[PDB]
């Protein structure tokens, strides 16, 4: 009914670069319904971006999602260590929810 | 405000299990409660959802006859039951609370693994 | 006679369920007694009334009357709790005259209680087929 | 003739589903017989009627008339059961005159039953395309 | 006297829950003081009013009046937007005359506060049974 | 000329989506041709009409007219079938006179198709900003 | 002067959230400028208007007027997207006369911007307590 594709699966880390992962739906998932979660290597996940625009409380200054339509993206500027573990994404349209494949 | 589930366990196949996560730090009958499966090598998906103040269960169509789940109002817990166990489900099972406008999940609990 | 907890047995399509009732006083406005099932919300419970009457200068006949209703409650989405959506009523009236003896009055009640279990009548009610 | 359990085979878009019906008596008010599918709730079941008529001093023609309706029910939204949303009626009326023989009356029925399977007519109904 | 945070203890069916109230000013239009529970949305909170009155050239009697209402919210539709399903009021009015002493005025209040805990009265309110 | 499956390419905000249409006959009542997207439910599909006209003794001018509507449907909470919610209409009318040549008639169509892609016009429609 | 992207900082109960606005042209019908938040659906976005006026032969006074509204979406029903449930209006009007200097006109604006942060006024708005 809706299928996600996160087009990178692996990434490299250097503390000065600007990295960006994207996702793409198979129909018109509306805006303000879809999110981003980061899960640590061995623990429960937690929220990162709600409604694709604003941020949660413990979020630092520099991560910012964007996109309108059916292909959305998260842009990281000035990445550092102890940042990248995993980044899932999920949306709710119609009824059953679905999560992303995963990236890192 | 938090919620904790259980410890690890194993059952031999063909049996059926109980799982639970008890809430604390808010009034119990006012928010939905979900359950989430994370098979470890792969992506993680959604299974069921109920409101404690009434009885209203909506379920995923892949796991339609697999899982039944209830909610006890006094002890403020939520029980989930599988059936016809096999080696297909061996994962950590989460439960998380939400309310409803932007549907997203507030507070995750620590996971409960399960082996067959 | 006197109100008490009227108990009932062997009720249903199979005749295995039971039902217990509790007295809830006599309305002195029109002589209508009442019984009820011990429920919580006062619009989601079964109730039974019964009220004898007496001949005035207008009516000149006794009139026993029994009413039964059974509300049905289901909870629609996004609503905290149960509501009432369909009810099934009932009615029984008797019209005995003044000089009637008691064997006749028992005979009418006996044949009504026997005729509510004949195969024609349960074919009529439980299947809504007209008698043909 | 006489009512019985009318069975039906090879019905559908593919022609593989079946359907069985049960008799539910003859209404003596207006001669309308009835058939029905063995359902539980009496507003969620398919039904078929048929009623011959006779010439009075006003109409002077026979009139056979057949009606079919098929309610469809969507599933529960809370827990309260199945409701009826749409309907799909049908109608067939015949108007044979007094001195008509039986070959003509069979011929009309035969060509109607054959013409309800021509490619033009299933192009008209199943796709809602006008005949052009 | 003077408004303050009126606290309350041993309230409920068991008598274990508590309730605290906060002052929210005196309306100078009609002398009606107010108390309230510290809630967020101003239509989902309990409130208590109290307003003494004075004899004019028309009424000639004092009149103390106390009102209580308790709305109950349903949050089925989502926490951000809850809708009040139903309400439950109260009312107490006193009508002391001009030359009344203070022992009488205390005696009426004392017997009302004692009579709201008799077994007849909690049989009347908590079960909706008429006194019979 | 003649109806056929009109295909379309590079349509959207990005210009990557496509759309295919199927002919659904000519209404002979008012000359209005029709096209449609191959959908299932006949109230959840896109459609395009086109209808030339001729000068009568009243109007004395040709009039080409094209209509487009796009219903978008989403299931509501109570229901189980998708339902239409909002609409999005369109309209194009031409009013060529009698002695007009064909270069003029092609020139109007060409400048309209070019002007529907200027930055002013997509600033006007896609953002609802007035031209200022 | 000239419209531009008006940015705003330290807004909220804590004073940490920000808000950015974009110009959306001047309506030439009644001189009302407009600003807006960069949203998608044109009924789910915050907007700010401002419109100076001039003395006619009827009114004889300048009149600056500022309006603010803030819709908040919620209540997604089913799977269709969100709709507006509440509003929150505002209004500021000034009525400077003809021979007024500019120190007075700055003084009124300065004391209004200072008085919207006094403890009495945030006690009045944020808690809905009347000033008493």
């Amino acid at each position: 009914q809706i299928v996600l594709t996160q087009s990178p699966a692996i990434m490299s880390a250097s503390p000065g670069e600007k990295v960006t992962m994207t996702c793409r739906a198979s129909s018109s998932v509306s805006s303000s319904y879809l999110h981003w979660y980061q899960q640590k290597s061995g623990a429960s996940p937690k929220l990162w971006i709600y409604s694709t625009s604003n941020l949660a409380s413990g979020v630092p200054a520099r991560f910012s999602g964007s996109g309108s339509g059916t292909s959305y993206s998260l842009t990281i500027s000035s990445v550092e260590a102890e940042d990248a573990a995993t980044y899932y994404c999920q949306q709710y349209s119609g009824y059953p929810y679905t999560f992303g494949g995963g990236t890192k | 405000v938090q919620l904790q589930q259980s410890g690890a366990e194993l059952v031999r196949p063909g049996a059926s299990v109980k799982l639970s996560c008890k809430a604390s730090g808010y009034t119990f009958t006012d928010y939905y409660i979900n359950w989430v499966k994370q098979r470890p090598g792969q992506g993680l998906e959604w299974i069921a959802r109920i409101y404690p103040g009434s009885g209203n269960t909506y379920y995923n169509e892949k796991f339609k006859g697999k899982a039944t789940l209830t909610a006890e109002k006094s002890s403020s817990t939520t029980y989930m039951r599988l059936n016809s166990l096999t080696s297909e489900d061996s994962a950590v099972y989460f439960c998380a609370r939400d309310d409803v406008y932007p549907f997203y999940f507030d507070y995750w609990g620590q996971g409960t693994t399960l082996t067959v | 006679a006197k109100l008490e907890t009227v108990t009932l047995g062997n009720i249903g399509k199979d005749g295995k369920q039971t039902l217990v009732l509790n007295p809830r006083g006599v309305n002195p406005t029109n002589g209508v007694a009442s019984l009820s099932q011990a429920g919580a919300v006062p619009a989601l419970e079964k109730r039974v009334t019964v009220s004898v009457s007496q001949p005035s200068r207008n009516r000149k006949n006794y009139k026993v009357q029994v009413k039964i209703q059974n509300p049905t409650a289901c909870t629609a989405n996004g609503s905290c709790d149960p509501s009432v959506t369909r009810q099934a009523y009932a009615d029984v009236t008797f019209s005995f005259t003044q000089y009637s003896t008691d064997e006749e009055r028992a005979f009418v009640r006996t044949e009504l209680a026997a005729l509510l279990a004949s195969p024609l009548l349960i074919d009529a009610i439980d299947q809504l087929n007209p008698a043909y």
